[PDB]
């Protein structure tokens, strides 16, 4: 038994142009729990990206969450990728200031 | 705190 | 009112990598306060609260102990469970349990926990009654049958109505105003138009703590489920939790929707409508 994991890419707070904040990638629902993350700004890996502790729910899903500091611009793109068994290459997912 | 003890399958 | 401490142990063999990995993670409530890696550079219980920093070095070094312990027993139980099974040692599995106790309100024991599970799928669990397992396959009908030899259960319990909840109460006391604190969540209605004649409708809840908390959407006031999406809640990476939940709605019926917003923090149930 081996599930796909499901991703969230956010800000911490309210995203506002030229303000310090922090980008977020939660990764949950996955199985087992081998699985590389990555936070991309313009499609290149960012300087210092560190995660949280492996844990699991009650589902037994694994869980884990990704983050940097970031401060967000209309030019600039963030965007986390996701590799594991389950996905048929890596999976990637832009940040998006609306959700 | 940790729990203490043998706990074999 | 109720508060609840869980251990979560998580345990892959790495065939050809040498010994398995073992991850340990403690929670307060939603707050994590305890982590354990084995492939930590040295392996240690570490603190990640505040309020479990200033414990004193016997602490750390028995959970230490007491943490390698368990690693050790998720090895040889990862052997036993490739005997059990009759699988090969070249293949990678994992072993997970989940561990605790449920401080209720009178200071006594209202829930107990101890549930491990074997390559994803339930093993056996602890039962409501403290007393009896509940075996997924035949496979762990070997292991319910060797904890009903040795009490098993009787003794677990002593530990769940004894250590657990005095620890608990401790780090209750000692995180006052963090654990024992109930942070509203800031929300905010937001519109975004999918076309000319469609817009969604987003409600947003942020910093918020514990991580329970109930978001829908009510067209009329009447329940929506329908064209309606809810994200898991997710971490804020603060201590805190977020959650939206969106709708999609015909341009000009914008102001027939309401958002509900209910969370420990709020005074009040939040009745929230899209203010341009």
């Amino acid at each position: 038994i081996q599930r796909t994991p499901k991703i969230q890419v956010y800000s911490r707070h309210p995203p506002e142009n030229g303000k310090p904040n922090f980008l977020n990638c939660y990764v949950s629902g996955f199985h087992p729990s081998d699985i590389e993350v990555d936070l991309l700004k313009n499609g290149e890996k960012m300087g210092k990206v560190e995660h949280s502790d492996l844990s699991f729910s009650k589902d037994w899903s694994f869980y884990l969450l990704y983050y940097t500091e970031f401060t967000p611009n209309e030019k600039d793109e963030y965007a986390c990728r996701v590799n594991h068994v389950t996905l048929s290459g890596p999976r990637t997912v832009k940040w998006d200031r609306d959700m | 705190f940790q729990w203490m003890g043998y706990e074999l399958w | 009112g109720s508060h609840s401490m869980k251990y979560f142990y998580t345990s892959v063999s790495r065939p050809g990598r040498g010994e398995p990995r073992f991850i340990s993670v403690g929670y307060v409530d939603d707050t994590q306060f305890v982590r354990f890696d084995s492939d930590a550079e040295s392996p240690r219980e570490e603190p990640r609260a505040p309020w479990v920093e200033q414990e004193g070095p016997e602490y750390w070094e028995e959970a230490t102990r007491r943490a390698k312990e368990a690693a050790q027993t998720h090895r040889e139980n990862l052997r036993t469970a490739l005997r059990y099974y009759n699988q090969s040692e070249a293949g990678s599995h994992t072993i997970q349990k989940m561990y605790g106790c449920d401080l209720g309100p009178d200071g006594r024991l209202l829930r107990g926990y101890h549930q491990s599970a074997y390559d994803g799928k339930d093993y056996i669990a602890l039962n409501g009654d403290l007393r009896s397992w509940t075996a997924a396959d035949m496979a762990a009908q070997n292991t319910q049958r060797k904890w009903e030899g040795n009490r098993y259960a009787e003794r677990f319990r002593a530990y769940l109505e004894g250590e657990c909840l005095e620890w608990l109460r401790r780090y209750l006391e000692n995180g006052k105003e963090t654990l024992q604190r109930a942070d509203p969540p800031k929300t905010h209605v937001t519109h975004h138009p999918v076309s000319d004649h469609e817009a969604t409708l987003r409600c947003w809840a942020l910093g918020f703590y514990p991580a329970e908390i109930t978001l829908t959407w009510q067209r009329d006031g009447e329940e929506q489920t329908q064209d309606t999406e809810f994200v898991e809640t997710r971490p804020g990476g603060d201590g805190t939790f977020q959650k939206w939940g969106a709708v999609v709605v015909p341009s000009g019926e914008e102001q027939r929707y309401t958002c509900h917003v209910q969370h420990e923090g709020l005074p009040e149930p939040l009745t929230l409508r899209w203010e341009p």
